[PDB]
C-alpha cells in the first residue's frame, strides 16, 4: 500500500493495491494428448482452441454438429471433448482486485486484505458478498461504517473488526 | 566483436534475423545499438588448398542468447540413440570448418 | 496472461493507472450519491403497530411484514419491473438497507411531519 | 456407357417463392437463447426460386450455373433423386466432384470423370443401371459414408465452396404438402465439410429412371442462388434456430 | 414504459460493457485478434509490431469507454444531486417551489 | 467513397457505431431540452381581444 | 498510408464527439436551469433571492 500510494504514511481507509489471478496449475491438451483434469484452473487446448479456465461437468444439450459453445460475448463457455463425447463448461479462472484495509499508520500497522469477487476456498477468514476478507475478525455487533468494504460490510479498528 | 563468416551470412549479423550463425554462433539483441562492419578478406583469410582454420557451430540443441558464446566441444545427439561422447550414427562434431 | 504484451504495454507508461483511478473515482462517487440521497437521517424511525391515521391508508408504501425483503408493495413492484478483466463491485448500501432508509423516512414523515428533518 | 434420352417434353422451367427457407447453421458453435447476427452466403427471403419437375413426360436435367453457392430443395417420394455433379468443364480436362447415393451407401469421389451428356441411375421393376461417367483416371479424394436420404419427404441442401472446402448442409423434413414449398422455418444442419480443393462453377442433378423405354417417377426440385448478406438468427434454450430475419429484405426487418 | 429512466441507465451501462468486451474481437489492422495466435505464429520482431497494433487499438477502446463512463458519471451525479434536493425539500419539508 | 478505406476501417470494429449513437443521443437530448423548457402547459391559452 | 489517415481522422472524430458531449452536458445543465426558472419564476412567484 505504501508503494502504491507513493507515501510512507497511509491514511485510514481501503486502497486498491493489486490484482489476484489464479495461476494455471496444469496444461491440458485434448486431440482426436494428455489426461482430462476437471474442476481446476488449467490451461486447455481443445482441437487447436487454446485458453485458460476451469472445466466443469455441463448440463447443456449440444447437438451432434455442435462442438464448442459461445456465450453472449462470443467467448467459449462450453466445449465438447473430442475423445469422450461429453460437454464441459469453461468458467473463467478466479480473478479479482486485492485491496488493503488499514487504519492510519499513526494508529496501527495491522492490515487486512480483501479479495474482491473471490470465494474463500480458492485463495481470520470471512466470506462476504464483496469477496473474501483475510485478517479481520467478524463480529455480530453493528456499528457505524468506518472503512467501507461493500455489500453492507464495513471494517474498523478497536485488532481490525468487520 | 570480431569474427570471419561467409559472404551470404553478413545479412545475419543484424537484430531480428533468422539464420544459422544467428542462432548457434552469434546472436544480436532486438534492442541492439551499434554498427556492424563487414569487408571482404579473400586475399588474407583464404588459401588455394583450403583455409580450414575458421569453424562454425553446425549443431546445437537450442538457440543462443544475445552476446552468448559457446566454445564447448561436447558431442551432439542428432538421433534417438545416445552418443556417450563417441562419434557414430547420428553423432556429429558440432564445429565444422569453412572451405 | 501474455508476458510479452505486458512488457510492450509498459512502454506506454501510467495509462492503466489513470484508467483504474478514474473507474475507482466513479465507483466511490456512486456510493457517495447513494449516501447523499438516502442517508439523510441518523435515526431509524418506525411506525406504530396500530395504523390509526384518521382514515389515511399507507399500506402500499409502508413495508410489508409478509414479504422477506421487507419492501413495500410499490417498491416490490418497482424491483420486479426493472430487469476479461471486468469486475462489478457491489454497492455499499444493499437493497434492504436502502429500503430500511426509505422506511425510516416514511415513518418520520408520517408520525412527525417535517419536524424530524429539522431536529428531534 | 452413355444413353441419350429422346422422349422428353419441351416446357419452360417454373418459378416460385422461397418464403423463409434456405437458412443453415453458419458454424459449428452452440448458442442458446441468443440473437446472433451473421454475414454469410445465404438465400434471400421470399426470393425467386426456380422450379423443375420430374413427372410422366418431364425429366429436368439442365446445365445450371453454381455461382457463389446453391440451395437445392426436393419434394421427394419413392427416392428418385440420387446425387449431384460438380465441376467447371465436366470432362477429363478438369477435376470434378461426384456425389451419389445408390441402394447401399453414399459415395463421394473427386476424379477427372468423362461425364455423359445425360448422367442417370436406374431402378428395374432393384438397381441395375448406372450411367454417369465413362472414365475416371486421376482420383484424389474418396469418401464412403452412410445413406443421407403425394410428396412425403422434403430434402434441403446448401452447397458452398470456400477456400477449397466444400460445405454441404442438409435437412430432412416430414411434409404432407402436395405441390409447392411449405411455408415455415427449418434451419439446415451442416452435413459434411470436404477438403476437395477444386474449382466448381457448374453442377448437375442426378435422377433415377424407372423401368418396367423409361418412366420418370414423381419428384420436384427447386434451385435457388446464395448471395452474401446478413441474417439475424434466433437461438432458443435448446440451441435450435427457430426464427430468422433477413437484414436487407424490407425496412422492418432492417 | 413507466420505469424507462432507470432502464435507460441499466441498458447504457450493459451496452458499454458489451461494446468494450466486443472490441477485443477486432484485430485493428493486425493479422489476428488473438494474442496467442500471434505469439505462436510469428517471431518476436514482427509479433512485437502486431501486439503493438492490438495494444494501441484496445487502449484507445478502453480510454473511449472511460471517457463516456466519466460523462455518464457526471450526468448521474447531477441527477443524484437533484434527487437529494428533492428528498430534502419535498419529503423532509413542504416546498413552495412550483413544479 | 473509397472501398479499400472502408475495408481497412472495418478492422477497427464498432467505433463508428459508438460515435453515431453518441451524436444521436445528443440530438434527441436537444429536443428533450426544448420539450422540458417550453412545453410546460398542455392548454394553449390566448389573451382576450 | 490509408491506415495513417484513418487513425488521424478517427482521433479527430473522437475528439469532436467528446467535446460535443461535454458541451451537451453543459447545455443540458443550462436547459434544466431554464426549465426551473420557467416553473418557478413564470408559473409562480419565487421567494428565492436573486
Ligand atoms: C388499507 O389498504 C389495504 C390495501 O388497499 C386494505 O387491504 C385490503 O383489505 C380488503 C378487505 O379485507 C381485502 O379484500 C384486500 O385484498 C386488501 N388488499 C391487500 C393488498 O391486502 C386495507 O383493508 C386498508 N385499510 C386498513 C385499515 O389497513
Ligand atoms: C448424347 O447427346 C450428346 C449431345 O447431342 C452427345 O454429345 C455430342 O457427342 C458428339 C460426338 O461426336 C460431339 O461431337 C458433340 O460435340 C457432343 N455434343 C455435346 C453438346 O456435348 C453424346 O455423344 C450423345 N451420346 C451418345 C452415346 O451418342
Ligand atoms: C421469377 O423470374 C421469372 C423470370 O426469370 C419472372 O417471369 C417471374 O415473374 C419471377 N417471379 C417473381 C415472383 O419475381
Ligand atoms: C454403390 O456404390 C459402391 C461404390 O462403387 C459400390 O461398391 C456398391 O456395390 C454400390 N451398390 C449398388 C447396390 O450398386
Ligand atoms: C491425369 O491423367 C492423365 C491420363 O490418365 C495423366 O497423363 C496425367 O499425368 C494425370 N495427372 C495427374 C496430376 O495425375
Ligand atoms: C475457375 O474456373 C473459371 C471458369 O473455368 C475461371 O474463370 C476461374 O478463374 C477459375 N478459378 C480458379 C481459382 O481456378
Ligand atoms: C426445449 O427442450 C425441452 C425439453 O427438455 C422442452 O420441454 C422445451 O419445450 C424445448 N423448448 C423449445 C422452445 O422447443
Amino acid at each position: 500500500t505504501k508503494c502504491t500510494l507513493k507515501s510512507f504514511t497511509v491514511e485510514k481507509g481501503i486502497y486498491q493495491t493489486s490484482n489476484f489471478r489464479v495461476q494455471p496449475t496444469e496444461s491440458i491438451v485434448r486431440f482426436p494428448s494428455t489426461n482430462l483434469v476437471k474442476n481446476k484452473c488449467v490451461n486447455f487446448n481443445f482441437n487447436g482452441l487454446t485458453g485458460t479456465g476451469v472445466l466443469t461437468e455441463s448440463n447443456k444439450k449440444f447437438l451432434p454438429f455442435q462442438q464448442f459453445g459461445r456465450d453472449i460475448a462470443d467467448t467459449t463457455d462450453a466445449v465438447r471433448d473430442p475423445q469422450t463425447l461429453e460437454i464441459l463448461d469453461i468458467t473463467p479462472c478466479s480473478f479479482g482486485g486485492v485491496s488493503v484495509i488499514t487504519p492510519g499508520t499513526n494508529t496501527s500497522n495491522q492490515v487486512a486484505v480483501l479479495y474482491q469477487g473471490v470465494n474463500c476456498t480458492e485463495v481470520n477468514v470471512f466470506q462476504t458478498r464483496a469477496g473474501c476478507l483475510i485478517g479481520a475478525e467478524h463480529v455480530n455487533n453493528s456499528y457505524e461504517c468506518d472503512i467501507p468494504i461493500g455489500a453492507g460490510i464495513c471494517a474498523s479498528y478497536q485488532s481490525i473488526i468487520a | 566483436d570480431s569474427f570471419v563468416i561467409r559472404g551470404d551470412e553478413v545479412r545475419q549479423i543484424a537484430p531480428g534475423q533468422t539464420g544459422k550463425i544467428a542462432d548457434y554462433n552469434y546472436k544480436l539483441p532486438d534492442d541492439f545499438t551499434g554498427c556492424v562492419i563487414a569487408w571482404n578478406s579473400n586475399n588474407l583469410d583464404s588459401k588455394v588448398g583450403g583455409n580450414y582454420n575458421y569453424l562454425y557451430r553446425l549443431f546445437r540443441k537450442s538457440n543462443l542468447k544475445p552476446f552468448e558464446r559457446d566454445i564447448s566441444t561436447e558431442i551432439y545427439q542428432a538421433g534417438s540413440t545416445p552418443c556417450n561422447g563417441v562419434e557414430g550414427f547420428n553423432c556429429y562434431f558440432p564445429l565444422q570448418s569453412y572451405g | 496472461d501474455s508476458t510479452e504484451c505486458s512488457n510492450l504495454l509498459l512502454q506506454y507508461g501510467s495509462f492503466c493507472t489513470q484508467l483504474n483511478r478514474a473507474l475507482t473515482g466513479i465507483a466511490v462517487e456512486q456510493d457517495k450519491n447513494t449516501q447523499e440521497v438516502f442517508a439523510q437521517v441518523k435515526q431509524i424511525y418506525k411506525t406504530p403497530p396500530i395504523k390509526d391515521f384518521g382514515g389515511f391508508n399507507f399500506s402500499q408504501i409502508l413495508p410489508d411484514p409478509s414479504k422477506p425483503s421487507k419492501r413495500s408493495p410499490i417498491e416490490d413492484l418497482l424491483f420486479n419491473k426493472v430487469t476479461n478483466g471486468l469486475t462489478v463491485l457491489p454497492p455499499l448500501l444493499t437493497d434492504e438497507m436502502i429500503a430500511q432508509y426509505t422506511s425510516a423516512l416514511l415513518a418520520g414523515t408520517i408520525t412527525s411531519g417535517w419536524t424530524f428533518g429539522a431536529g428531534p | 456407357q452413355c444413353v441419350n434420352l429422346t422422349t422428353r417434353t419441351q416446357l419452360p422451367p417454373a418459378y416460385t417463392n422461397s418464403f423463409t427457407r434456405g437458412v443453415y447453421y453458419p458454424d459449428k458453435v452452440f448458442r442458446s437463447s441468443v440473437l446472433h447476427s451473421t454475414q454469410d452466403l445465404f438465400l434471400p427471403f421470399f426470393s425467386n426460386v426456380t422450379w423443375f419437375h420430374a413427372i410422366h413426360k418431364r425429366f429436368d436435367n439442365p446445365v445450371l450455373p453454381f455461382n457463389d453457392g446453391v440451395y437445392f430443395a426436393s419434394t421427394e417420394k419413392s427416392n428418385i433423386i440420387r446425387g449431384w455433379i460438380f465441376g467447371t468443364t465436366l470432362d477429363s480436362k478438369t477435376q470434378s466432384l461426384l456425389i451419389v447415393n445408390n441402394a447401399t451407401n453414399v459415395v463421394i469421389k473427386v476424379c477427372e470423370f468423362q461425364f455423359c451428356n445425360d448422367p442417370f441411375l436406374g431402378v428395374y421393376y432393384m438397381e441395375s443401371e448406372f450411367r454417369v461417367y465413362s472414365s475416371a483416371n486421376n482420383c484424389t479424394f474418396e469418401y464412403v459414408s452412410q445413406p443421407f436420404l403425394n410428396f412425403k419427404n422434403l430434402r434441403e441442401f446448401v452447397f458452398k465452396n470456400i477456400d477449397g472446402y466444400f460445405k454441404i448442409y442438409s435437412k430432412h423434413t416430414p411434409i404432407n404438402l402436395v405441390r409447392d414449398l411449405p411455408q415455415g422455418f427449418s434451419a439446415l444442419e451442416p452435413l459434411v465439410d470436404l477438403p476437395i480443393g477444386i474449382n466448381i462453377t457448374r453442377f448437375q442433378t442426378l435422377l433415377a429412371l424407372h423401368r418396367s423405354g423409361w418412366t420418370a417417377g414423381a419428384a420436384a426440385y427447386y434451385v435457388g442462388y446464395l448471395q452474401p448478406r446478413t441474417f439475424l438468427l434466433k437461438y432458443n434454450e435448446n440451441g435450435t434456430i427457430t426464427d430468422a430475419v433477413d437484414c436487407a429484405l424490407d425496412p422492418l426487418s432492417e | 414504459s413507466a420505469l424507462g429512466k432507470l432502464q435507460d441507465v441499466v441498458n447504457q451501462n450493459a451496452q458499454a460493457l458489451n461494446t468494450l468486451v466486443k472490441q477485443l474481437s477486432s484485430n485493428f489492422g493486425a493479422i489476428s485478434s488473438v494474442l496467442n495466435d500471434i505469439l505462436s505464429r510469428l517471431d518476436p520482431p514482427e509479433a512485437e509490431v502486431q501486439i503493438d497494433r492490438l495494444i494501441t487499438g484496445r487502449l484507445q477502446s478502453l480510454q473511449t469507454y472511460v471517457t463516456q463512463q466519466l460523462i455518464r458519471a457526471a450526468e448521474i451525479r447531477a441527477s443524484a444531486n437533484l434527487a437529494a434536493t428533492k428528498m430534502s425539500e419535498c419529503v423532509l419539508g413542504q416546498s413552495k417551489r412550483v413544479d
